[PDB]
RNA sequence: GCGCAAGACGGACCAGAGCGAAAGCAUUUGCCAAGAAUGUUUUCAUUAAUCAAGAACGAAAGUCGGAGGUUCGAAGACGAUCAGAUACCGUCGUAGUUCCGACCAUAAACGAUGCCGACCGGCGAUGCGGCGGCGUUAUUCCCAUGACCCGCCGGGCAGCUUCCGGGAAACCAAAGUCUUUGGGUUCCGGGGGGAGUAUGGUUGCAAAGCUGAAACUUAAAGGAAUUUGGCGAAGGGCACCACC
């Protein structure tokens, strides 16, 4: 439940999977292997209102929650894995991922590699909607 | 929240345009007399003359244009 | 109209007329 | 009801003598509880490490796959599993008004390990170039692809993994590609996309022991 | 009235091209007809670049970018105001606008 | 995060680029067959152009019979919308969508322009083959080729400008060479509705395809463009009878 390595000599590393869509955000933190995790949090964990799921506020509250959990457990540094909606839907990251990164960096933890693990396809199946699309 | 911010001062240099839906906030670029190398962009409501001094609560956050 | 739905209604009328013609036999 | 973090260990991972930096971080596991084995739970853990985190200040847009096999207590030993490229780098290669040459091969080393290598190629826009397009003919692209495939099926089977991945570190296979392909059409940017491990033989402890040391 | 010299696309010697899908909607548009934006962007736009610079173990760490292209139907492009309309006499200007920043 | 299985598709490279009679065509590799252009002091010597009847191919949807059905999604089911929506929206979802056969021959199948031949401007570019001409590179010597530069030829997708000329004008290097009217030749239109309708023949298991009137009614229906207009179109300015 603690890191036996001294903090001054070395710092420990985990990774985080910042998945942000147009209606939700996730902050999921695990180690380099990624098989087992530290803690998880969604965009609806800290706000009961559904309308406020896609916002900077739920992202920064989630980042503060995992910040407190990683401070109390003993994980000091984190690698970045940003994720958009992915697949064939949307290749653009959500408007809460940057605020989540800002909240997770302003709380005094060290960062590592910043890499996009957005699931880009070669060619997927047909997109949702009609031939004329989602018109409104 | 457990967040404490130090008191920050300001010093206006050159006037700029005005933002807001009704033009009540005025852009102005400032310098810090405490550390004369950092300059940030902020909005001020009220009359502003060049050569005046502004009071703040924190100087680490910037504001957007409209929304 | 637009000619697509006018043609569709005319073809439905043709099918109705052919139904009545084959029923009248 | 109770925190599972009380039933939690802290093991270390080590690189073989094939690499330079030995340890890279920590892992998390519980102790054994009868039908649960702590040695099994450390088996299927693929790692995602950078090249500059394993060597000195070299290029840092390459990723290496490391898979664990065996533990002895408070420490673990890994092995090579594959190669990856940074998506920032790979997405920065592809620009308009040049042709892409991509190849693959199924080539087997001296031992039972089998690799599927990839290559990608982007052509020279010349120093004295005025013409916008600078494309290549299809037979030229075909024979450059044949040249890349025959080079990377020349390099691999003559040795084993312990030295061909040492060749795979700086640029050497891509160096051979970019040095043996000026004759057909000049090309400027070739690296190795990925190495996808396909088949592994029965596991012996001795080979894992001699790589680590 | 023939509005343009071409017909809103670059189809001059084929007759049929491959259709693709938009991003804001799913409208099937031909590839040479659509308005495509190959946008270039960074991970941190303008806010936390100093935050990333100070709080990094790697000294003077270079920030990565993100590469993405979007496909637009004409209604979705004008609704997003990417492209606007002008006079027919000034419609014959194929040059892109001068990018300053 | 690791393995397994299924079907669909070949992103980025991907273009006012290429090929094909047209529909249409994109992972790599192998096999079979075909073709334009180019080069030619090779061959036959008018074998040619357009073409009723007849014939081949033919987007999507549709029908019959097997296999497969990942995703999508007509019919239909459920909640919110508005005065009302069995519409838009979201979750599901049958038939189809995929492959092998068997069929109708219908698209804004459009460059809304049939083919062959000849003539009359300029300019910069791109693709193919051939031909030259300072120079750089696969290291230096050195030739042949690939790569790059500067010119040419012939054909093709195209582009900019033009008081040649034309047109109702948009615009056209063809829609030009037309009262100064004739190069050769297939299809097709005579105000708008009725109406691509009735009937008859024809083809098809069927959806329907081809051929196709009349009675009656009507003085307008149409194409190009200027001038104010009306935008829940974009882009500027002003007003305490607009506001902070
Ligand atoms: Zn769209």
């Amino acid at each position: 439940s603690l890191g036996p390595q001294v903090a001054e000599g070395e710092n420990v590393f985990g990774v985080c999977h910042i998945f942000a869509s147009f209606n939700d955000t996730f902050v999921h933190v695990t180690d380099l292997s990624g098989k087992e995790t530290i803690c998880r949090v969604t965009g609806g964990m800290k706000v009961k209102a559904d309308r406020d799921e896609s916002s900077p506020y739920a992202a920064m509250l989630a980042a503060q929650d995992v910040a407190q959990r990683c401070k109390e457990l003993g994980i000091t540094a984190l690698h970045i894995k940003l994720r958009a909606t992915g697949g064939n839907r949307t290749k653009t990251p959500g408007p809460g991922a940057q605020s989540a990164l800002r909240a997770l960096a302003r709380s005094g933890m060290k960062i590592g590699r910043i890499e996009d693990v957005t699931p880009i396809p070669s060619d997927s199946t047909r997109r949702k909607g009609g031939r004329r699309g989602r018109r409104l | 929240t457990s967040r404490v911010q130090p008191i920050k001062l300001a010093r206006v240099t050159k006037v700029l345009g005005r933002t807001g839906s009704q033009g009540q906030c005025t852009q102005v670029r400032v310098e810090f007399m405490d550390d004369t190398s950092r300059s940030i962009i902020r909005n001020v409501k009220g009359p502003v003359r060049e050569g005046d001094v502004l009071t703040l609560l924190e100087s680490e956050r910037e504001a957007r244009r409209l929304r | 109209m637009r000619a697509k739905w006018r043609k569709k209604r005319m073809r439905r009328l043709k099918r109705k007329r052919r139904k009545m013609r084959q029923r009248s036999k | 009801v109770v925190d599972p973090f009380s039933k939690k260990d802290w093991y270390d991972v080590k690189a073989p003598a094939m690499f330079n930096i030995r340890n890279i971080g920590k892992t998390l596991v519980t102790r054994t509880q009868g039908t649960k084995i702590a040695s099994d739970g450390l088996k299927g853990r693929v790692f995602e490490v950078s090249l500059a985190d394993l060597q000195n200040d070299e290029v840092a847009f390459r990723k290496f796959k490391l898979i664990t096999e065996d533990v002895q207590g408070k420490n673990c030993l890994t092995n090579f599993h594959g190669m990856d490229l940074t998506r920032d780098k790979m997405c920065s290669m592809v620009k308009k008004w040049q042709t892409m040459i991509e190849a693959h091969v199924d080539v087997k080393t001296t031992d039972g390990y089998l690799l599927r290598l990839f290559c990608v190629g982007f052509t020279k826009k010349r120093n004295n170039q005025i013409r916008k397009t600078s494309y290549a003919q299809h037979q030229q692209v075909r024979q450059i692809r044949k040249k890349m495939m025959e080079i990377m099926t020349r390099e691999v089977q003559t040795n084993d993994l312990k030295e061909v991945v040492n060749k795979l570190i700086p640029d050497s296979i891509g160096k051979d590609i970019e040095k043996a392909c000026q004759s057909i059409y000049p090309l400027h940017d070739v690296f190795v996309r990925k190495v996808k491990m396909l088949k592994k033989p029965k596991f012996e402890l001795g080979k894992l022991m001699e790589l680590h040391g | 009235t023939k509005k343009r010299r071409n017909n809103g696309r670059a189809k001059k010697g084929r007759g049929h091209v491959q259709p693709i899908r938009c991003t804001n909607c799913a409208r099937c548009v031909p590839k040479d007809k659509a308005i495509k934006k190959f946008v270039i962007r960074n991970i941190v736009e303008a806010a936390a670049v100093r935050d990333i610079s100070e709080a990094s173990v790697f000294d003077a760490y270079v920030l990565p970018k993100l590469y993405v292209k979007l496909h637009y139907c004409v209604s979705c492009a004008i609704h997003s105001k990417v492209v606007r309309n002008r006079s027919r006499e000034a419609r014959k200007d194929r040059t892109p606008p001068p990018r300053f920043r």
